């Protein structure tokens, strides 16, 4: 019985994940591109006081720009603390950027989330049980 | 600001927060109950 | 970690009534009266001595 | 009527025959009785020509009989007139024989299972002598070019701090030279996050020390023939029968 | 008994927990207005050496 | 790190493949767009001012 | 991070065999090679 | 600091830590026995 | 951090007596020191060098 | 129910129910009464008499 109803949970399972899978391909993909789009923000950054503060222009004029940069990162870091509350680090960002994107997706497709994390559950607690059912010590 | 506000209002927490203990060990003692009732494998402890 | 330990996912969070518009209605006027009070002590300054 | 029980108790909303009040009442599921809550329910209001319950069928159901009993099946609320059809939102031996066997039996399988779980034990560990001995030679040639990584860093770290002490003060001015000092600070900064988008993951030192440590250990034990996929089932192997067997006596 | 025990602790629980949600709805009020104020301390100095 | 509780070695950490020159190769185009945009705005804004 | 679960106290964190002599023998004659190869570098860039 | 002032007060650790262990060893070994849902002491 | 896994409250934090001014304490007659002695030095240096 | 209750809390509900009731007895088959502490699936395993 026990093994006959964790089959039945795999078929309930088997279906409705290959769109999830899409899903997670859409969120990823709008996510890679953040994540690469900041580091072209930076090489945009770099050229642009790279081309006028060394041969172009005078240090004694950017240097002020310089600081006030440096400076509107240190608010930006503080602006998404009051808005998200949470602490700015590289990995605890990209994972809020991609579950936002796959909750996104998940309207736009509809493929019922909530019973799929609420499926996602029982079928462990059965694999769990059936481990537990051929415990090699106690005879079952 | 929470202990100066029950401070302010005067609020009891000892009873509070024992109060809400006593709820969580008696929901531990029900999900060990759950096991060797309807899976009738044996409790753990 | 995004998939929990079930394999289930995580939920999905709050944002906050608006909050661009009113950190971007926070952050500009008090530069204006950053400027107001530095031209208070700049004035205050030079007058006093 | 409403039955629910998301404030932890089943709050029913009622009001009276002919009259306006709308009022919710909050009761416990199984310490309360039918009987005893039309005593509170009549105690208020006016209308006590009738105040009872029935079952569906017009059988009056007892007094003294619990709220959970009642709420698990549908049940007409009567007062003095009218009527509330109310929808709520909704081998015994065998085993213990399994139960009262498997104490006689377990006595006998403990034992029986502990002198072979000693030798599954011995037949591993007499397994790990030659692959451990590739292993530590291997770990520790990998071990050597991690260390010299983290010497490596603190040897830039001192040349470019000489680079940058020698020609500011001499032959070039700091005027000139503070903006090429910048922008080496701005390029680590880059390159911190580029270490984090090209490896997936934050530039901590334990960490990347660790990072750097398996792409040489997993390619110099793999330059040196070694099967790895032998010596962590072995590890897993013997740690199971390590967990198994402390299972036995406590 | 236990699902019993557990009903009598379910009924204490709701007088006391209306000062409780009081003090902690009085409380979030001043954290939210200082975390405004210690962005407010950091937008007045790019204010003032402009 | 590498020290599993059972005393196994972890699996390899998955390198991205032939991601250096897709690192260097939006660092440097972007570096020489963000270069370009700033020779042609301030000789166009302080030329009209 | 004092104690153990149980109040057991930690065994002794290590301290590496003399390596305040082992590191400040890497640190000085570092920082005075790259001092002096600035200058060979300079001068090249100064012919040019 | 703690090991060299325990070795200049020349007390033991090994002992403190031993013991300790077989502290919390015996009560968690009671607290596992007076278990009000596996009936051993009526 | 706030609550509990109980859902209960953690008790006060414990605040260690005049931390408004044993802060001062040390910064203020630590910076007279700084002050003076790198003028000493320089006083010092002024004649040998 | 046939866990908790007994034949003495099922006889004293049926005395609460009413008030003309004034003598209550579950015999057996047999013509021996059977007492107020037996449970109730020792007492449904066969007829009786109320």
């Amino acid at each position: 019985e026990l093994i006959e109803r964790l089959e039945d949970l795999k078929e309930q399972l088997a279906p409705l994940e290959k769109v999830r899978i899409e899903i997670s391909r859409k969120a990823e993909k709008r996510t890679t591109l953040v994540l690469w789009g900041g580091l072209a923000y930076m090489a945009t950054q770099f050229g642009i006081l790279a081309r006028l503060t060394w041969w172009e222009y005078s240090w004694d004029i950017m240097e002020p720009v310089t600081y006030f940069i440096t400076y509107g990162s240190a608010m930006a870091m503080y602006a998404y603390f009051v808005m998200t509350r949470q602490e700015y680090v590289y990995p605890e960002a990209r994972d809020r950027q991609y579950l936002l994107f796959f909750h996104k997706g998940a309207k736009k497709s509809r493929f019922d989330l909530e019973k799929y994390n609420q499926l996602k559950d029982a079928i462990a607690q059965a694999e769990m049980d059936l481990k537990r059912l051929r415990d090699p010590l106690q005879v079952h | 600001f929470f202990h100066k506000g029950a401070k302010k209002s005067r609020f009891d927490l000892e009873k509070y927060n024992q109060l809400k203990d006593a709820i969580a060990q008696a929901e531990m003692d029900l999900k060990r109950l759950r096991d060797p009732l309807q899976v009738h494998l044996p409790l753990r402890q | 970690v995004i998939v929990t330990r079930s394999g289930a996912i995580l939920p999905k969070p709050v944002k906050m009534s608006f909050g661009l518009l009113r950190v971007f209605s926070i952050v500009i006027p008090f530069l204006y009266v950053g400027t107001l009070i530095s031209k208070n002590f700049a004035a205050l300054l030079e007058e006093h001595d | 009527v409403t039955v629910v029980y998301q404030n932890g108790l089943p709050v029913i909303s009622v009001r009276l025959p002919s009259r306006r009040e709308r009022c919710q009442f909050t009761l416990k599921p199984i310490s309360d009785s039918v009987g005893v809550f039309l005593r509170q329910l009549q105690e208020e209001d006016r209308g006590i020509d009738r105040v009872a319950i029935y079952s569906p069928d017009g059988v009056r159901v007892a007094a003294s009989t619990g709220i959970d009993l009642l709420l698990l099946d549908d049940f007409k609320l009567v007062i003095n007139d009218l009527t509330y059809h109310v929808r709520p939102p909704k081998n015994d031996v065998k085993t213990l024989v399994q139960q009262l066997y498997t104490t006689l039996c377990i006595e006998q399988h403990q034992l029986n299972k502990e002198r072979e779980l000693i030798e599954r034990l011995e037949d591993l560990k007499e397994q790990l002598a030659p692959l451990e001995k590739v292993r530590i030679e291997i770990s520790r040639k990998a071990e050597k070019r991690t260390t010299l990584v983290l010497w490596g860093g603190l040897a830039y770290m001192a040349t470019q701090f000489g680079i940058l002490a020698r020609l500011t003060w001499w032959e070039y001015s700091w005027d000139i030279m503070e903006p090429v000092t910048y922008f080496i600070t701005y390029g680590s900064a880059m390159a911190m996050y580029a270490y984090f988008v090209m490896t997936r993951q934050e530039y901590v030192y334990p960490e990347a020390r660790d990072r750097q440590y398996l792409l040489f250990f997993h390619k110099g034990a793999k330059k040196s023939r070694f099967d790895l996929e032998k010596y962590n089932q072995l590890k897993d192997a013997i740690a199971q029968a390590e967990m198994d067997l402390k299972r036995l006596r406590d």
